[PDB]
């Protein structure tokens, strides 16, 4: 037999006055998978169904089970259940974030921001689209690596103060890596103007070079080296 | 709908409902990388407000400087207090002036890599030190 | 009543599907010129169509040059003739045209020298109609296809005025005298109910492979649309056909992709023996997905299986370079550290056959149109199609070829898009729905809610999951298969035993959950109840009992001076399978199989033949 | 599009280096023109650099308005303190070496 506490952020909207509170449960990680999840769904499963929380793949490539764990923000079940039973496991929502209920944070903000820098490939001529593929070589895709695979979790946007202090103006990380990703493609012609749409002090220039971001992703990106690589290109381009 | 659209409404929403701010510097884990961050404001904001402190005395307070340096001289000038005294001056100029390069070096995008991080993070501290106790015996 | 506040949203078309299929149906319709709503229960990229990580098929000839009628081939032998050949002339045909446009939408392919997409070997496809070796035509993003699939169409997406109403739970289908007019469907975020009618819908909900306890698809794959067209009084087609993808994580079951057994992976067993070569000739573990899974969980059955338990097997990716394995394979190196905690260029991954795709779900045309079944012939349904998992226009039909979904999901979905558009215009009358409509789906939704039975949601879920798991497994014995029908009815009695905990209105996970285990149900009877009823060996399902093909004719010797075998005495037809939602009783029609292409100059009909690799 | 926002940002990181390179200039070369040129590299880069925390943590239409307006008065007095400090006294290069051996 092996006890582990788990200390879950709860709150229950549908009740008048219930306030934010912590609720404590007991599992055997015998019985029990090896990640944080598998736990969250134990207890929903056999203790209190009354936890509600994102789900969805268990493989770590939606970004459904977002949250802190343990003052971190990483996917639920990519990180594993710490084996050692004298800490308890502090499970919270994504940090400075509308709680609707337990754990589940309101990221319509988030995916609006997404929506503002438009994350799709835009060429001039497209009147011949749609009937060839375009010219990448090797080395332009190589380019778009470690800038692709970002889920939109939202784990590194809502780790950085800035964000927290600022969330209605300044975009985040994952909102500005992507306008990145999309910078770079040598298939997209509106380089110049997407630039142009960041020529705002709190849009891009509302980072300070915290490193919060980086630190806290769950796929191991650096949108830190992007954010940092777009403000060079900022300073110096043409038009 | 539009793309600023939902960013207004998401605002409309929240604020005009009894929903809780999930909580944030209650809750996340410190790092040295982040704290760094934080004290180079802290110095920052203070050692700025050292150089105004010292403009605005230079034009509203009378005396010349010579007179005011003999003002110091009545406390009878104690060998290891006023060590101390400059030590408290240096120590937040030169941990500003050796992380202020660390972030110039992030301007033109080297190292900013997690273990680059804290490298060049424990130089900059480890050189802060240094420059603080040498600058003081001069 | 009084206690649910009724939304009526008015729009031109309703799509239900937020993945590939889906979302590519919804801005499809919007670029047409449809006011589009897309009902959907979760985030667009939080769908499935993101763990898909082979690839996506179009026979462009970028590594060797190609012909779309060799994929032609591969996708109905490996349909094992149970497939649509109609259907499989219009998504070979369309297939480098949809793939062409993906990559002009932004989708970042992985290149060669020429710079063109990157192609590669995967399962069961050869040149030359099946003369010319192996057909490199699978177009993948480096082991992250299907992530970099849904983003893009995603991202293309918010170019469009689309209306979606995310976190969505649709519960049920807007149907008056035999009429689609919309859907009825439960807000999450607020637990207000939202009836969005139009002149047409479109379904595209995905599989339900969490009918079973070890599967590689997500938990919320729990097919609600089939249920939806289930509870309507509709036919739904081939549901006992099941797919198990050979290779997958032992532990948690998430998947280890085909691309794998492509790019030069190889599988061993306990003695360290290439196993599957002794079953395949000249196709080595290159093989069909059933065919594949089929030696494999075989293996164990002998004792010849691997670890401590000795009931799974092995994938060989040591002796692959590491400068291949880390561009090629990025995805899977990963995620086999994470849950199975091997190095995958230092270690051989643990693997075992699990549940993966579901060929059947709700009847098809080649347009997108769902069918109906009077009169032991097609008939259209008015307002309502289908597309993608969910849907079984029997493209795949016995067996789903190796990453052919991804192909079915743009295809069919541009299919679905393009049958509203070209017939029926845009601001055509919204047909008026009942003033009453939705009593049932309310009642439903309220009796789940102050839930009082004796028995747990996840405890009835789990009796489901480990049910099918054993009496309908990769073999399945008719004696199993008896008891696994019975049990699975008792099961559905138990539906109003159910208890339920939370009470609330804003995000009931406690509720959904409770309303996916009502859908998994219908879906889980259909599928144990056709297995049973189905006596032969085509493609996925493979019976101990008759293990033979039996077709109108015996395929060994030629067909010229033999005779022919009526309709009701020969298995190759299509399963439609209905289900009295009162009582549970399942009732099963028979239809046949199209064997015509849409043009037989340009694409020649295929025969039956030997299936084998 | 004029770009502002861009040009501002490259301004910080010109007096950023221009005051990292005075440090030792006013060392090794103290003069009466290397005491202007520090009081005008010292008292710009406090000025956007507490122009940065206002930006940050000031919130509102009418609030920020008026701490720039507040800041803008504090770096010019600031300015000018310095300024005359370098004409009509020691200057902070000779000044600062009286304190130093102190
Ligand atoms: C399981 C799996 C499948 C898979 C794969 C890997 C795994 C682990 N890899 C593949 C690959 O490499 N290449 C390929 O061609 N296929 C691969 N597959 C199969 C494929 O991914 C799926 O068959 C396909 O993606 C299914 O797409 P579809 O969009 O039709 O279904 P979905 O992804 O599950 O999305 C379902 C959407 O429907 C909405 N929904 C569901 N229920 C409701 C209700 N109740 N109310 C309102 N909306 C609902 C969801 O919102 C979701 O967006
Ligand atoms: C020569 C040594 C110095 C260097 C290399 C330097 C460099 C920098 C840089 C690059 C920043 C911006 C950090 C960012 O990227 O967000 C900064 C911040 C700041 N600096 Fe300096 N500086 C130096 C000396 C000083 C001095 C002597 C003062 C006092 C007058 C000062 C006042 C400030 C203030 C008020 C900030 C606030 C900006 C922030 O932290 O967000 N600096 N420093
Ligand atoms: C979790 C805690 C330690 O986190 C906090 C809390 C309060 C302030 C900060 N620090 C900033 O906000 C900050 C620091 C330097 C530059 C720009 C900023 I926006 C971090
Ligand atoms: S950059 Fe990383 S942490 Fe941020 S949203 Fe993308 S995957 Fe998540
Ligand atoms: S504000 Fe930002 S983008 Fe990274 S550098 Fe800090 S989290
Ligand atoms: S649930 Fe898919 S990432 Fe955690």
């Amino acid at each position: 037999p092996r006890i582990k506490k788990f200390a879950i952020y709860r709150w229950d909207p549908d009740k008048t006055g219930d306030k934010p509170h912590m609720q404590t449960y007991e599992i055997d990680l015998n019985n029990c998978g090896p990640m944080v999840l598998d736990a969250l769904i134990k207890i929903k499963n056999e203790i209190d169904s009354t936890l509600t929380f994102r789900r969805s793949c268990r493989e770590g490539i939606c970004g459904s089970c977002a949250m802190n764990i343990n003052g971190g923000n990483t996917l639920a079940c990519t990180r594993r259940i710490d084996t050692n039973l004298d800490k308890v496991s502090k499970i919270y929502p994504l940090p400075h974030m509308y709680v609707i209920k337990d754990l589940v944070p309101d990221l319509s903000n988030f995916y609006a921001q997404y929506k503002s820098i438009e994350p799709y490939l835009k060429k001039k001529d497209e009147s011949q689209e749609g009937k060839q593929q375009y010219l990448q070589s090797i080395e332009e895709r190589e380019k778009l690596d470690g800038l692709y695979e970002c889920i939109l979790c939202a784990c590194c946007s809502t780790s950085c103060p800035s964000y927290w202090w600022n969330g209605d103006k300044y975009l985040g990380p994952a909102v500005l890596m992507q306008a990145y990703r999309w910078m770079i493609d040598s298939r997209d012609d509106f380089t110049e103007e997407r630039l142009a749409k960041l020529q705002d002090p709190f849009s891009l220039y509302r980072c300070h070079t915290i490193m919060n971001c980086t630190g806290t992703c769950p796929k191991g990106l650096n949108p830190g080296k992007a954010i940092a690589e777009i403000k060079k290109m900022m300073a110096t381009y043409k038009e | 709908t539009t793309a600023k659209e939902e960013m207004e409404r998401f605002w409309n929403k929240n604020l005009g409902s009894n929903r809780p701010l999930s909580p944030h510097i209650t809750i996340y884990r410190w790092s040295l990388p982040m704290a760094m961050s934080i004290c180079h404001r802290g110095t920052g904001i203070a050692l700025s407000a050292g150089v105004s402190l010292f403009g605005l005395s230079a034009l509203l307070l009378p005396g010349n400087f010579e007179s005011h340096l003999e003002l110091v001289k009545s406390l009878c000038l104690g060998p290891t207090l006023i060590y101390t005294a400059k030590f408290g001056i240096v120590f937040p100029l030169m941990y500003h002036t050796w992380n202020g390069i660390r972030h110039l070096i992030w301007d033109l995008g080297k190292g900013l890599t997690i273990p680059q991080l804290t490298q060049s993070g424990v130089v900059v501290l480890i050189l802060t030190v240094l420059s603080s106790v040498g600058l003081a015996a001069m | 009543s009084t206690q649910y506040p009724v939304v009526d949203h008015e729009f031109d078309a309703v799509v239900v599907g937020a993945g590939g299929a889906g979302l590519r149906a919804a801005f499809g319709l919007s670029e047409a010129g449809f006011n589009t709503a897309c009902v959907t229960k979760l985030f667009p990229t939080r769908s499935h169509t993101v763990a898909a990580q082979g690839g996506i098929n179009a026979a462009l000839g970028n590594m060797e040059e190609d012909n779309w009628r060799w994929h032609f081939y591969d996708t109905v032998k490996g349909s094992d003739w149970l497939g649509d050949q109609d259907a499989i002339h219009y998504m070979t045909e369309q297939a480098p045209a949809s793939v062409v446009e993906l990559e002009n939408y932004g989708m970042p392919f992985s290149r060669t020298e020429d710079g063109k997409i990157y192609q590669r070997a995967f399962g069961g496809q050869s040149l030359k109609f099946g003369k010319g070796g192996q057909a490199h035509r699978c177009c993948c993003v480096a082991d992250r296809t299907g992530h970099s699939l849904l983003h893009t169409l995603y991202g293309r997406s918010l170019r469009y005025d689309t209306s979606y109403f995310v976190e969505y739970f649709a519960l049920d289908l807007l149907m008056e005298n035999g009429e689609c007019r919309g859907v009825i469907a439960l807000c999450i975020e607020d637990g207000s109910i939202h009836r969005i009618r139009a002149r047409n819908t479109v379904v595209a909900t995905g599989g339900y492979g969490r009918t079973y306890f070890s599967c590689t698809s997500a938990h919320t794959s729990t097919g609600d649309g089939t249920a939806m067209v289930t509870r309507a009084g509709l036919p739904c087609q081939d549901l006992e056909f099941v797919q198990f993808h050979p290779t997958g994580i032992y532990g948690a079951g998430c998947l280890i992709t085909e691309g794998c057994r492509g790019e030069g992976g190889i599988l061993i067993n306990s003695q360290g023996e290439r196993f599957m070569e002794r079953y395949a000739p000249v196709a080595k573990d290159l093989a069909s997905r059933d065919v594949v899974s089929r030696s494999m969980t075989l293996e164990i059955r002998e004792g010849r299986g691997c670890g401590p338990e000795k009931d799974h097997v092995y994938l060989q990716l040591h002796h692959l370079p590491p400068e291949q394995l880390a561009v090629r394979l990025p995805g899977i190196s990963e995620t086999a550290m994470i849950f199975a905690g091997v190095d995958v260029t230092k270690e051989p991954i643990p693997v075992l056959p699990t549940v993966h795709y579901n060929m059947g779900g709700i009847p098809t045309n080649y347009k997108g149109q769902v069918l109906r079944h009077v009169n032991g012939q097609d008939q259209v349904v008015p307002g309502l199609y289908a597309c993608g998992e969910a849907a079984c226009a029997s493209v795949h039909g016995a067996n789903r070829l190796g990453a052919n979904s991804l192909l079915d999901l743009v295809v069919f979905g541009r299919a679905c898009a393009l049958s509203i558009a070209e017939s029926c215009r845009p601001g055509d009358k919204v047909p008026s729905i009942k003033p009453n409509a939705g009593e049932e789906s309310v009642m439903n939704l309220d009796k789940l809610r102050f839930a009082n039975g004796t028995i747990r949601t996840s405890e009835l879920r789990l009796s489901m999951q480990k049910s099918m798991q054993s009496h309908a497994a990769v073999f399945r014995v008719g004696s199993v298969l008896q008891e696994g029908c019975e049990k699975i009815l008792r099961l559905y009695g138990d539906l109003q035993h159910l208890k339920t905990f939370d009470r609330g209105m804003v995000w009931n996970t406690d509720l959904v959950e409770t309303l996916e285990l009502q859908n998994l149900m219908l879906c889980a009877l259909q599928t144990i109840y056709g297995a049973e009823a189905r006596k032969e060996s085509r493609g996925a399902h493979a019976r101990e009992d008759f293990k033979e093909r039996v077709d109108e004719y015996d395929y060994s010797k030629p067909i010229q001076g033999q005779q022919k075998k009526p309709f009701q005495e020969h298995w190759r037809k299509h399963t439609l399978s209905y289900v009295d939602v009162k009582t549970g009783k399942v009732s099963l029609e028979y239809r046949p199989v199209i064997d015509k292409t849409l043009n037989e100059a340009d694409c020649a009909t295929v025969p039956p033949a030997i299936r084998s690799y | 599009s004029s770009k502002a926002a861009s040009l501002h940002w490259t301004g910080e990181r010109v007096v950023s280096v221009l005051l990292l390179g005075l440090l030792p200039a006013a060392y090794l070369n103290p003069c009466s023109a290397m005491d202007y040129s520090l009081a005008a590299a010292l008292t710009l880069h406090g000025h956007w650099g507490i122009g940065q925390v206002v930006t940050d943590y000031v919130r509102g239409d009418a609030l920020q308005k008026a701490a720039k307006a507040g800041l803008l008065a504090l770096s010019a007095f600031t300015f000018a303190g310095l300024c005359y400090f370098n004409y009509h006294d020691v200057g902070i290069c000779k000044a600062v070496a009286m304190l130093w051996k102190l």
